[PDB]
């Protein structure tokens, strides 16, 4: 998506920043849904692993996409819901037996996301 | 718990003093030689219930919901509480009067037994849940704790610690609505923090202050006053240590409890707000010194805990860097002492494999 537009809030106010940033967050989401929709469609064999590495690297590269530094209190309810959707996709995988061996790949992204969340604020 | 019966019948929990739990049940010597013999018979009845130990079965599977993993709710425990009332509360009267030492020993033993019961039973807490003046033994305990801090006696030092610990352990498991009761402790707790109050009582104090920040009514209480805020007495005790013994492995514990409190206040989301940051800097240095001289990691678990308080201090100063954005204005005055400690601990934290990437960005700030 527009990772560069996601990096900077710019002219958008926090509430509009919510949408501007949710868009590419939603792109990562769409990528994740098909990836973790079925453990059988994509053999875990543990590339989805490339997508997970990209998700962790993306947490590092775009903390704003993962969580707003200002926090956007009102807006974040949505950022947190989106991260929870991603983590739901991941949990479905972690629920599967074959994907249970591929757990660490599911973790990497979520753990980096938690690091980012703490970085923006400990709460 | 079956262990709760063990604890009940055990050599004096308190080190020394010749205390017999069998005297906590059967001791000739509120007074008048009536109904206290009956209290002793009641202790015997609780022992009878205790023995069978039918309650402590299969890890208390019946209880559910709040207070999850509840110490097996014990009917016998509730029974023991009354004799304890004949004990602890009597000295409280002696306290009301302008000998006492003999009473104080029995009172301390009774408080210890009460601590065990509160910790390991789901009943004596149900008594706390009852509510006011209910749970009158708590009223007696609160009176004693407030007076204990006020007067500095060899008996006063310990009693304060014990009452505080009871309050704290109970407030832990209780619900939020049930913590609106413990609210009364907040007012009396202020005296406890001051150095004049027992150091062991000040540590339990720090613990209960963390707990306060956990409570919604206790939080505002921690920073409610325009002057002081009723907090930062704790910030001041770690920085300046009023103990002749001054064992190094106590101030680290105080500051570490306080640091857990701060991280908890953060997660949960005055001039007093300002003292926590500088005190955290000071502690970051203190924990830093012990490890720096020997070099390498901790040859002590308490030393590992000092290192944990170090990492937590860097992370908490980062949160504090994000907090009151204008961190520098209040920092500058202690800024030299803090700058000495920060970057070397940055190196040390980078050295350890465990340090987190989030703790690492915190570190990055300073």
């Amino acid at each position: 998506s527009m990772i560069p537009a996601l990096r900077e809030l710019g002219s958008a106010t926090p509430e509009e920043y919510n949408t501007v940033v949710q868009k590419p967050r939603q792109i990562l989401c769409q990528f994740i849904d098909r990836i973790l929709t079925d453990v059988n469609v994509v053999a875990v064999e543990l590339t989805s692993v490339m997508l997970l590495d990209f998700i962790q690297h993306i947490m590092k590269s775009s903390p704003l996409m993962f969580v707003n530094v200002s926090g956007s209190h009102e807006a974040k309810g949505s950022c947190i819901e989106f991260s929870n959707w991603i983590i739901t996709r991941l949990l479905r995988i972690a629920a599967t037996p074959s994907c249970h061996l591929l757990h660490k790949k599911i973790c990497e992204v979520i753990c980096s996301l938690l690091f980012l969340f703490k970085s923006k604020s400990p709460a | 718990g079956s262990i709760l019966i063990n604890l009940l019948l055990k050599q004096p929990l308190i080190p020394g003093s010749s205390l017999s739990l069998c005297h906590l049940l059967s001791s000739s010597s509120s007074f008048s030689l009536s109904a206290l013999r009956e209290a002793q018979n009641l202790a015997f009845t609780g022992l009878n219930l205790v023995a069978r130990n039918e309650c402590s079965r299969d890890g208390d599977p019946a209880e559910g919901g709040r207070r999850a993993f509840p110490l097996c709710q014990l009917p016998g425990a509730v029974h023991f509480l009354p004799l304890v009332q004949f004990f602890i509360g009597l000295h409280c009267q002696a306290l009301q009067d302008l000998s006492v030492c003999i009473l104080e020993g029995f009172s301390v033993t009774a408080l210890s037994i009460l601590q065990h019961l509160v910790c390991h039973s789901g009943a004596v807490v149900s008594l706390l849940l009852s509510g006011q003046g209910q749970h009158p033994l708590l009223k007696m305990l609160l009176h004693l704790l407030a007076f204990s801090s006020a007067a500095t006696g060899h008996l006063q030092a310990s009693v304060l610690t014990q009452c505080l610990k009871v309050l704290v352990k109970l407030a832990e498991n209780t619900s939020c609505d049930f913590l609106p009761r413990f609210q009364c402790v907040f007012q009396v707790l202020p005296k406890c923090l001051s150095p004049e109050t027992p150091l062991p009582s000040v540590l339990l104090a720090v613990e209960l202050l963390s707990l306060l920040a956990d409570h919604d009514q206790l939080a505002p209480q921690l920073c409610s006053h325009s002057e002081g805020c009723l907090l930062l007495l704790l910030y001041m005790y770690i920085t300046s240590r009023p103990d002749r013994v001054a064992l190094e492995t106590q101030w680290l514990q105080l500051e570490q409890e306080v640091v857990w409190l701060l991280a908890k206040l953060g997660v949960q989301s005055c001039q007093c707000n300002v003292e926590v940051v500088r005190a955290l800097t000071v502690m970051l240095h203190r924990q830093w010194l012990t490890v720096r001289r020997a070099g390498g990691p901790p040859r002590t678990d308490q030393q590992r805990r000092t290192v944990r308080c170090l990492r937590d201090t860097v992370l908490l100063l980062h949160g504090l860097s994000q907090k009151d954005k204008l961190f520098m204005m209040h920092c500058v005055e202690v800024l030299h002492q803090f700058d000495q400690v920060m970057p070397g601990v940055s190196m040390l934290i980078r050295g350890l494999p465990d340090v987190t990437d989030c703790e690492e960005a915190a570190l990055d700030d300073l």
